[PDB]
């Protein structure tokens, strides 16, 4: 206890290591002329689950498995997990850990397995988890193929969920918006179809605002359903009253346990470092302008 | 001495939760049963 | 060029390895995920006290007692099922146990577990209509030009983003359903206590 200090890593830290690991997958995706990775929850939640995991126990095809199903994960997947132990007499600081993670993306870049998985064209959804412990770190990679992606979940009204979402699929419009209960898996909680979602096609995004109180918001997923021909789908158009949504012709496509997102403590993160990062290139840009007129 | 003060509390406490696992104990044996009869009689003279 | 199609089907197959474990470890693994919860949801006095009103019953001391003596057990700890509930969750487990004369200690500690983890699921459901109306009530103060007819009626936009806090989250996507079957009359606003009623109904 004397000798050896605590090495507790920050959750702003955790945020900023995963999300750096993502920004790296799209800066060499758009590089290589291939999409932008999206943050998938299921993938995000299970890939920081496994990497937590991994940092104290090894891979587990069997463990990770059992993971999916208590998240009722969907859709095939694909892992690509690291461990990497400390030097043994190195100093470990911050920004020396920091630019260890920089370095593990670019071995991802460097390696055929994992880089393969993180670029699959078919492949859609993508989900970082980083962890370590004061001997070895971890990253953990969770990616897969889907027709629809969240891209904003905010929380600006105390009592209006939106859960901006784009799909990625064409002949797949986001038509149901329904979930059961994690718990209770025959327990079919909430949902609703296309008279309570604004879709636009030429995106194929959705968002929707409709009703449901702090009724049990700890674990459980949300269940993304698409259709066929989104045209095809009455969004936002008012059923007859003798008219209501069937979920045996909605295909579910995403079940991601739910996360705001970005959650707001994510999306101020985030901001933060884009923002410091432009006022450092603009510092670079002004010195660099003086030099060229000198 | 407060260090001590709290280890009796939780002493106390897992005390009676061991009361609590001594009613279990007692709880199963109300009838059963049959008849330990013939041969316990093994006896060696040699005590402790 | 010319974009030349097309809308194609990415179809999500639902391939992500389902356990590869055998079976039999897939149940005693589920078992003990479902046991952890027990050890939060029942004291250790609760749980040293099932025995004390198990065993009685298990006269036999085969550590399984029949739907009757599970019941008796749960009269005597003052926790009662309805009769089809309580027989069965006891057949359940002497089913899952062919070789056990009925359900076994911890059997009869499960059921205990559905049926007290049933009412802390009610019990937080419950709790959420306190500041669910409290909120209400807040907001309809801080306009007081809003009838109190209000209190209890509250917008869609008043009904939302609650399903992300508390319990087990219900997504936006688990936000979605109570509206259509509770019908909200033209109006977007539907009582937080006709949501309390139904949602303690279930």
């Amino acid at each position: 206890s004397e000798i050896s200090g605590n090495y507790e890593a920050d959750d702003e830290t955790l945020r900023k290591i995963r999300r750096d690991l993502l920004d790296n997958i799209n800066l060499e995706r758009r590089h290589r002329d291939l999409q932008p990775v999206y943050i998938d929850l299921t993938t995000n939640n299970i890939s920081q689950y496994y990497s937590e995991y991994l940092v104290n126990n090894e891979h587990n095809q069997d463990f990770y498995e059992n993971a999916k199903v208590r998240y009722n994960n969907l859709g095939e997947c694909e892992l690509c997990h690291i461990t990497a132990k400390f030097e043994p007499d190195a100093d470990i600081t911050k920004e020396y850990i920091y630019d260890y993670f920089m370095e593990i993306g670019y071995l991802f870049l460097e390696s055929e397995e994992e880089k393969r998985i993180i670029l699959n064209p078919a492949n859609n959804h993508i989900g970082i988890g980083v962890f370590f412990d004061e001997i070895q770190i971890v990253v953990v990679l969770i990616l897969s193929e889907k027709v629809l992606c969240i891209q904003k979940i905010s929380q600006p009204e105390q009592n209006k969920i939106e859960i901006r979402g784009k799909m990625l699929d064409e002949n797949f419009g986001i038509y149901a918006i329904r979930i059961m209960n994690v718990d209770d898996q025959k327990k079919d909680i909430k949902g609703v179809g296309p008279e309570f979602i604004e879709y636009t096609r030429s995106t194929q995004e959705w968002m929707a605002s409709f009703e449901l109180e702090l009724y049990n918001q700890d674990r459980m997923a949300i269940e993304y359903y698409t259709r066929v021909s989104p045209d095809s789908i009455p969004y936002k158009k008012k059923q007859s009253k003798n008219e209501k949504l069937t979920y045996k012709h909605l295909q579910l496509r995403l079940r991601t346990p739910f996360q705001i997102y970005p959650d707001p403590k994510y999306a101020a993160e985030d901001e933060k470092e884009r923002i410091r990062k432009e006022q450092e290139i603009l510092a670079h840009e002004e010195q660099e302008r003086k030099e060229r007129e000198e | 001495e407060e260090e001590f003060r709290l280890k009796k509390e939780q002493w106390e406490i897992q005390e009676r939760r061991k009361k609590e696992a001594a009613r279990c104990i007692l709880h199963f044996l109300m009838a059963r049963k049959e008849k330990s009869k013939k041969k316990k009689k093994k006896k060696g003279k040699k005590k402790k | 060029m010319d974009n030349t199609g097309k809308l194609e089907k990415q179809l999500v197959t639902l391939n992500d390895g389902l356990p590869k474990k055998p079976a039999k470890e897939i149940i005693e693994e589920l078992k003990h995920h479902l046991y952890q919860d027990f050890q939060k949801f029942f004291s250790e006095e609760k749980k040293q006290q099932y025995q004390n009103n198990f065993a009685l019953f298990d006269r036999d001391n085969d550590k399984y007692i029949n739907l009757s003596e599970l019941k008796e057990l749960l009269t005597s700890v003052n926790i009662t099922f309805p009769d089809d509930e309580l027989e069965e969750l006891y057949n359940e487990f002497c089913l899952t146990s062919p070789e056990a004369d009925g359900i076994n200690e911890d059997a009869v500690f499960i059921i205990v577990s559905k049926k007290i983890r049933d009412n802390d699921k009610d019990e937080q459901l419950t709790q959420a209509f306190k500041l669910v109306e409290k909120a209400v009530n807040d907001e309809l103060a801080k306009t007081p030009n809003e009838t109190k007819e209000q209190e209890g009626y509250i917008r869609v936009e008043q009904f939302k983003e609650l399903l992300m806090t508390l319990g087990n989250r219900w997504s936006e996507e688990q936000a979605n359903e109570f509206l259509k079957d509770i019908n909200p009359k033209s109006d977007e606003r539907i009582n937080y206590l006709d949501v309390v009623k139904k949602l303690m109904k279930r």
